[PDB]
């Protein structure tokens, strides 16, 4: 059959896609591309508006001596020129970080024992599905104890809300349903046991503040948020003094003993709160998202969904603006989200390990590395030298270092079901790429490459960690592009492979497995490509308190 | 000497031990037993070996509820403690006869280490003890069992944590009295970052013995601090002697004579009937029917209104054996005995307002929690330089079993191991003894 | 103890608060079920609930402090801490919220008190906050009219006065009669019907509410005419001032 | 004349202010309010579509048993519900804070010495006009050097640019003036002055990154996304090579050597990056505030302004949301903006001072503190007690606290000329209303308060510092509401009755001069009435990508 | 150039000590030296340790 990329490259140039040669600048500049006339346009009026220039072609250097390219966004048979992919025209993938960014998880366990303990009252599945209706009118931003209080405009936070899940079916049963993340409802049986047994008898709260909140100030406002409305919402259903000693206990646990971020805090050289994509591990990233439990009897789908989920989150919105900005780095992601390139390398890779080992079969050890990740990363290479319209696609070294590594560093560890080898053929990829081609990425792509095979399995202060507890503030990986996401990928490939309902966090598999969540998690790609079309609808917006 | 002043040292049953002791004796900077306690705080680890190996064989690393299925190790780390400490010691000693010391404890599940004091003086701060601690372990368990370098990352994370994807050790089973040096509040705040349910853990719950290990650390914060540099330096002196030493036996008078009805107005009108019989203060000023005190000496009026707040305290949290009231306490203590005099309260307001946030946010929804989870610090309680957080260890070790976030929910592992090292547990006695060994040299 | 400075009735009225030896007055006469039933905790007839074993049963290690403080009755039985929660009128409630905070740890043991502009605290051991309550709600620490007891929604310490001279309560837990005379309270403090009402007493004529208030207002005693109160809050400042400088 | 509040107090209640005894219980609860029965209806829709109960005034305690009221924004005759002034249904204090976040001061003066005296390069007036409009090209998120880049829509981010401001005005007049802060057309002319003598021949850009994405993202990304697009347009309009050495100096100046943030990072309990509002000094939010070169001839009403804009920045969106959330503090903050209330006490005092001293001509210490501060907070708490429906109005003592105190320190400074002796009459006001009332504020109002005398002037390590350099990471004030913004006020009450043009950083108050900022500076009051309106129109909205 | 004592440290957990003492002790001495009132004193400070506590 065809490789799963030729689509895309028929579609975007007038060559088939092995031809060697082509002509050049006589396009018309921008003026070849829709989207660049809507900018030109638009930077006029803006300009003329304001009385400040802004956007104007002529200003440095003429885009478009070479085919603007259309992308495919893999998965789908969606093609849309790649201004459509940046994070700031596609609100899709804001809306994405906004569902991150506004969800903590908060035990109530501890919350009972201190109503059983201190207050000497019971807990029982009626009392939580009264704190339950209190908690879904106070969390948005309403009140329930004080007289003459002034509060948040609902349709405004619609958003918002507070659901549970518990491993115990029986609770779950007699919880009303509107607030229960049903486990077996959302995850086939087997991943359903799997987690249950996770939970137990325990109880979580997934909360969700508003997206305008989120918008307006940052991830670490989410705990606070949530916690100042559970406590109110504790006080009013379970008739506390309204500020009395036991009052403590519920700020303390919903704030710091029973709370799971989804980031944790950063330091001072990148200074941020909780709940920022610089804190989010990538054992979370790839729980967060939801393909393991729609897609799992085919592992790539899995793991190249969580890889899309990553390579915006880290490259576009973390790397390409809260760390840079500007034009950022939208093409260095949408490489791992595009044209079906990353998917046809990757099931190679798969088919290569399940005829020759079977899936999860082969040793642990550095024989399967220089094995599995060798042989994939020379097919991934292999294409590029026998396809010059993909070359030209995937134009800048660092996009091909990251697609070609991360389908050896999946495919390996496909292989041996643990993720710390599927590392070790990442980094394996790359010294063989920069040999064949002379060349790897940008001028400072490989710093973590180099320092890469000596820390895979160092066991030092700051340098050893199993790859699921990595994330972008471990040293190494705290600056550079097409990386962190690939890893997220990475994580998930050993745990797809096995079948394993989750990677790092059962509690955080759950909390996103939810159909009350703006973005749906289940279909990463097709979203992004919604959000490309301008046919996504996120929150936030402040239409209603604007005029028309 | 620089001060005059002398002052008598009694015991934890109320017996004078050194009478005329010079109050620079008593300083942080000169008395070697408050020496040993630091550098002890410093270099002393837990490690919890039956938590490790729980971690390792559950693939439980990383914080709460993480997992990563596929990775489990079961490895008999309890069964072979003798031979993984003594290998861990040979890595953290820096000579045959150094300080080091290793210890098993609970029959191998939990050890004792104390990482010796010359890597603390070639070293800027305080961090090497648990990170040669954990190193030395994690490769001490990695020979034992000869664990591959594929699976030697897992002996890692069941050790020091998320480490360093989070800042903090984030699921470690190694625990320290201090906490990591970017959560100081300011520079120099690091003696303070001790949870108050660890000194009383610490201390076994003896109450004079919790408030003389949270004076002593807060009080030579302040030196660290550069508060007590200077025109402060005497304050802050009398302040740990009479606070936290029960110098003269003052507090233990107090709360000996208002232990059995009293409450915190009759402590009040004991110390300011006290104060006057010694001279610290003095009827300035008689308007109608109220007498206006004054004093020619700021300092010892401070430190003898702090011995007061201290046995108003012992009183009044002690009748309860509950500790949330010390938040009262420490706020109308400080106002009753303004009104009472005309002269400021201790820490000149400061005790009064550390209070205010303290009680609202130990009754509230907006943060803090019970007594016990606070600490110098921590953003509601750092603002007394010293003459608060003390209270609240006494507070704590006076609590009968009211607090859901108890030293037993927070601090076992502080208390298996630090309560073994006697200048810990029992620092008055110590600080005593190194006085009056001293005493000539001031 | 002198305990406040000032020559007005104000004045007199915080020291006499403060003073144990000064008999509070008592106005109305309150059954010990009827105190229960106002706090809300235990239904009457309901043993203590615990939060930990007796004292006794404990067992614990030797230490002077303990062994010099004798435990409140309560805190021997190990009894769970609750509380009980007043607001007082700005139009001159007899008690009002830093003379409750301050009287209460000048007369009663093992006390966390906490004061609010609209609110007023105490939580002790359940069977000791019983004995206090009653002298709270029987003595003139309270008028039913001008104070409300009240474990939540207590807005009403400065809003204007109903036609029958009640304070506002949201919940509205004190309800005037106007055939006695008298005010029923006829909710607990947190809100919940009583079976059966309680008898709270007339309220304070104005001419003893005068007698009887902490407060200075323009209308009654102003505080910027008691000289002598005002001197040495003043002095304070200044002392609190000098010391932190040098 | 009436005292200033009466007519607001005629408004809202039916009996005279002077009245005693009013009506309860007979209103209808929320019914009464047309803004509550929008919220029920809002609650009901929200509720049926997403199929989870959401706002319902039937949970908890039932609002409005008394008058829920309008307030007069003061110095307008705009009367809104207090919900109108939440911050979440305001767009106008969204961008408020939108404003300040993105906004950074990058000087150009090391980066002209390192084209001068590195690449061997002149600066003129003209080469700073077209690197000027290059930035503006690139700032918005726009490229000058590499082929196929794909970039920010132009209408999305209109509101991102970059201006210039000199005190030489023979150079600021060379540059075009579409990218010039004329501080003679901005400033009357005594403050032009004293601000061009101080910038010199100094040079510095303003620079204000997208509303989008400071919404996206945090206020930690606004000073790296400056210095992306200024490195960007460094190599395009000096002609260096796209990335040599010497780049490395442009970037460290425009991020660590030369940049003036907002606001400093905070420590890790509250952490948070540059740019939020914790750390933002007093002295800066009163040069923020645009009050002084406007009103310059009534120093309360300059005084006034800086504590509106302080109260809703620092209790509403940052102790109200960013540290807490929920319903939160708007109250907390509208009695110091609302009713004409501050405004009366503090005229009262100004006008006070001029009698018995003339302004800033009082001696410097602790008889004018004693003095003044007592005879105004005498005035204060009269008013309240004169007057039932202003303490009706005023129902939480915090709210008066802080009212009072303002009025108090704010007076002491216009006699004093000097910031520390009004901060001294600040504290002895909360003494005196707390013996006068036997209350102050809710029950940790009045830790800073009771700390507050003995740290006005001490000089100890994080005790220390001129009022006008503490902020809300100062230790004492990190936590509580009702103190923030009345400091910023007190910080700006000496400068503006001595005519001083700023009150901390000359830099600052020239950054916001500036009418191409989306919030109007100038007449905070005004906007925060005009969003409470539903008549502001923010910047950052996402109509442009999502479904018409 | 300022040399704080070693024993300073040995009774600290780091080394903010050096600025820390120095900084105060330089504030208190210029105060000291030209009798700087209360109400100045704090330019002292701000002068020779800058914006912190705030930064
Ligand atoms: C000025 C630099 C040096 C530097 O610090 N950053 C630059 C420029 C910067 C700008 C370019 C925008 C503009 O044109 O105004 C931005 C978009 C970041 C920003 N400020 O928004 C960017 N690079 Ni660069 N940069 C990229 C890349 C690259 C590749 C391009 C090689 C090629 O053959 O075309 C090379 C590095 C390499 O050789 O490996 C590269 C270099 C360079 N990169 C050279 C300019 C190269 C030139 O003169 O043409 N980037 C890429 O390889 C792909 C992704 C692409 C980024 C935009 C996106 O992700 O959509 C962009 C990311
Ligand atoms: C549960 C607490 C304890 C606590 O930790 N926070 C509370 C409640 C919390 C809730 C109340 C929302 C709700 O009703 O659901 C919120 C809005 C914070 C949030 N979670 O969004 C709040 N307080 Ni409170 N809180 C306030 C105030 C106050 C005043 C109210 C006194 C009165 O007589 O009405 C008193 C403190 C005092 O007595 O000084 C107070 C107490 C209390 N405050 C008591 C409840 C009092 C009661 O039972 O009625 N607040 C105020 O004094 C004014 C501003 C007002 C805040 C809302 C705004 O700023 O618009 C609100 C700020
Ligand atoms: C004390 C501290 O909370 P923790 O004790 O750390 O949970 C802190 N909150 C606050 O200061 C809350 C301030 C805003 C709400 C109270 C305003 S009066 C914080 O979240 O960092
Ligand atoms: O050219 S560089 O490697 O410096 C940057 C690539 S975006
Ligand atoms: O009642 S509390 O003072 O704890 C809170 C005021 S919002
Ligand atoms: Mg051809
Ligand atoms: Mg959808
Ligand atoms: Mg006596
Ligand atoms: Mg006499
Ligand atoms: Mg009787
Ligand atoms: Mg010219
Ligand atoms: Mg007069
Ligand atoms: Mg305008
Ligand atoms: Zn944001």
């Amino acid at each position: 059959a065809d490789k799963l990329f030729i689509n895309a490259l028929k579609k975007k140039f007038e060559e088939s896609p092995e031809e060697k040669k082509t002509t050049f600048y006589t396009l018309g500049g921008w003026k070849q591309s829709e989207r660049k006339t809507e900018f030109v346009n638009a930077g006029k009026e803006v300009a003329a508006k304001r009385g400040i220039p802004q956007y104007n072609p002529d200003i440095g250097t003429p885009l478009g001596q070479r085919v603007l390219m259309p992308y495919q966004v893999s998965t789908t048979d969606t093609y849309v020129e790649g201004d459509d992919l940046h994070f700031v025209n596609n609100a899709a993938m804001q809306q994405m970080w906004d569902d991150i960014r506004r969800t903590v998880i908060v035990g109530l366990n501890h919350a009972h024992a201190v109503i059983e303990k201190r207050l000497g009252k019971e807990v029982t599945p009626e009392t939580i599905t009264h704190y339950l209706e209190t908690v879904n009118h106070a969390m948005p931003g309403a009140a329930v104890v004080q007289e003459h209080m002034v509060e948040t405009h609902p349709a405004l936070v619609a958003d918002s809300y507070v659901k549970v899940f518990t491993g115990n079916d029986e609770i779950a049963d007699e919880i009303d349903p509107a607030f229960v993340i049903d486990i077996n409802k959302q995850f086939p049986e087997d991943q359903a046991e799997t987690l249950k047994a996770e939970v137990g008898d325990g109880i979580w709260q997934v909360v969700r503040i508003p997206t305008i909140v989120s918008r307006t100030c940052d991830g670490a406002t989410t705990s606070r948020w949530s916690a100042m409305q559970i406590g109110m919402s504790m006080i009013s259903a379970y008739k506390q003094a309204a500020g009395e000693a036991a009052t403590g206990d519920f700020a303390y646990a919903a704030k710091h003993a029973e709370v799971i971020h989804m980031g944790t805090y950063l330091p001072v050289r990148r200074a941020r709160g909780e709940n920022e994509p610089g804190g989010v591990p990538f054992g979370y990233l790839a729980d967060i998202c939801q393909s393991s439990r729609v897609n799992y009897e085919d592992p790539v789908r899995v793991s190249l969904d969580v890889v899309a989920t990553g390579a915006m989150l880290y490259d576009q919105i973390w790397l390409g603006s809260y760390m840079s900005g500007g034009v950022g780095f939208t093409q260095y992601a949408t490489a791992a989200y595009t044209d079906n390139i990353l998917d046809d390398f990757t099931y190679f890779g798969k088919e290569y390990v399940e005829d020759k080992y079977g899936l999860c079969e082969a040793p642990n050890n550095m024989d399967t590395v220089l094995d599995v990740a060798t042989e994939v990363t020379f097919y991934g290479l292999e294409q590029y030298e026998e396809y010059p319209a993909l070359l030209e696609d995937q134009f800048g070294g660092s996009q091909r270092a990251a697609v070609v590594a991360a389908a050896a560093g999946c495919s390996t560890a496909f292989a041996t079901g643990n993720a710390q080898t599927g590392l070790s053929g990442w980094y394996l990829s790359m010294y063989l790429h920069k040999e064949q081609h002379s060349r790897l990425g940008f001028y400072g792509y490989d710093l973590q490459d180099q320092c890469g095979a000596s820390n895979v399995f160092s066991i030092r202060g700051d340098e050893g960690l199993p790859l699921e507890l990595r994330g972008p503030n471990y040293p190494n990986y705290a600056m550079n592009v097409g990386h962190q996401g690939e890893y997220a990928g990475i994580s998930q490939a050993p745990h797809a492979a096995r079948g394993d309902a989750f990677v790092f966090n059962p509690l955080v598999k759950i909390a996103f497995a939810d159909d009350n969540l703006v973005f749906d998690f289940t279909n990463v790609r097709g979203e992004f490509a919604k959000g490309a079309l301008r046919e996504f609808e996120p929150a936030g917006e402040r239409a209603l308190i604007t005029p028309a | 000497a620089k001060f005059e002043d002398k002052v008598d040292l009694y015991d934890d049953r109320g017996n004078l031990v050194e009478e005329q002791v010079p109050l620079e004796a008593l300083s942080p900077l000169r008395n070697p037993a408050i020496k040993s306690i630091v550098q002890g705080i410093k270099r002393t680890v837990a490690v919890n070996l039956e938590g490790i190996e729980n971690a390792l064989k559950t693939a439980k690393v990383g914080g709460p509820a993480c997992k990563i299925m596929g990775r489990e190790l079961d490895l008999d780390i309890v069964g072979n403690a003798e031979s993984i400490a003594a290998a861990a010691k040979e890595m953290i000693q820096v000579t045959e006869d150094d300080d080091t010391n290793v210890e098993l404890l609970g029959g191998g599940k939990r050890a004792l280490v104390q990482v010796p004091s010359a890597r603390f003086d070639v070293a800027a701060e305080y961090s090497a003890a648990p990170l040669v601690t954990a190193t030395a372990f994690v490769q001490a368990i990695i020979n034992e069992f000869d664990v591959s370098m594929y699976d030697a990352n897992m002996v890692k994370a069941a050790v020091l944590g998320r480490y360093p994807q989070s800042v903090e050790y984030m699921g470690a089973n190694i625990a320290t009295m201090l906490d990591i040096p970017q959560k100081l509040e300011g520079p120099g705040y690091a003696l303070r970052n001790i949870m108050v349910n660890h000194v009383v853990a610490a201390t076994l719950k003896n109450t004079l013995q919790a408030a003389a290990l949270s004076t002593i650390l807060e009080q030579t914060a302040m030196f660290e601090m550069g508060d007590a540099v200077g025109a402060f330096e005497r304050m802050h002196l009398l302040g740990l002697a009479y606070q936290g030493m029960n110098a003269d036996n003052l507090v233990f008078d107090l709360v000996k004579a208002n232990g059995k009805e009293g409450t915190v107005g009759s402590v009040i009108a004991d110390l300011v009937e006290r104060a006057l019989e010694d001279g610290v203060i003095k009827v300035e000023k008689e308007l109608t029917d109220y007498k206006v005190y004054g004093t020619d000496d700021l300092a010892m009026w401070n430190a003898y209104a702090a011995a007061g707040l201290m046995a108003a305290t012992m009183v009044n949290q002690g009748a309860a054996r509950a500790a949330q009231g010390v938040s009262s306490t420490l706020l109308y203590y400080n106002d009753l005995i303004e009104f009472e005099t005309g002269l400021p309260s201790v820490d000149f307001g400061k005790v009064e307002g550390t209070a205010v946030g303290f009680s609202f946010f130990s009754h509230s929804i907006y943060g803090g929690g019970g007594p016990g989870i606070f600490n110098g610090n921590h953003i509601v309680t750092r603002h007394s330089k010293g003459f608060a957080i003390p209270c609240v260890a006494a507070a704590m070790a006076l609590d009968a079993g009211t607090q859901m976030f108890s030293p037993e929910a927070t601090s076992g592992l502080i208390k298996e191991v630090f309560s073994q090292v006697d200048e810990f547990r029992e620092p008055l006695k110590y600080v005593v003894e190194a006085a009056a060994e001293i005493k000539n040299e001031i | 103890a002198q305990y406040y400075p000032g020559t007005t009735k104000v004045a007199q009225n915080r020291r006499n608060f403060c003073n144990p030896e000064y008999e509070l007055e008592k106005l109305r006469e309150i059954s010990d079920e009827d105190v229960v039933k106002i706090l809300g905790h235990r239904a009457p007839g309901e043993e203590y609930p615990s939060v930990h074993p007796p004292l006794e049963e404990m067992d614990e290690p030797e230490d002077a402090i303990r062994e010099m403080v004798e435990p409140i009755d309560g805190a021997k039985a190990g009894d769970r801490v609750r509380y009980i929660q007043f607001t007082d009128s700005m139009y001159f409630a007899p008690a009002q919220p830093y003379v409750r905070s301050r009287a209460y740890l000048c007369r009663y043991r093992g006390a966390d008190a906490g004061t609010l502009s609209g609110r007023q605290i105490i939580e002790t051991r359940e069977r000791d906050l019983e004995k206090i309550s009653k002298e709270l709600l029987e003595t003139e620490f309270f008028d039913p009219a001008r104070s409300g007891v009240r474990g939540k929604s207590v807005h009403g310490h400065s809003l204007r006065l109903d036609e029958d001279g009640m304070m506002f309560d949201m919940l509205r837990r004190q309800i005037y009669n106007k055939d006695t005379g008298r005010v029923e309270m006829v909710k607990n403090q947190i809100g919940d019907e009583l079976d059966e009402p309680v008898d709270l007493g007339e309220p304070l004529d104005e001419e003893t509410l005068m007698e009887k208030t902490t407060i200075y207002r323009v209308d009654g005693e102003a505080y910027r005419d008691d000289v002598e109160a005002v001197e040495i809050m003043q002095r304070i400042h200044v002392l609190r001032s000098q010391g932190g400088f040098n």
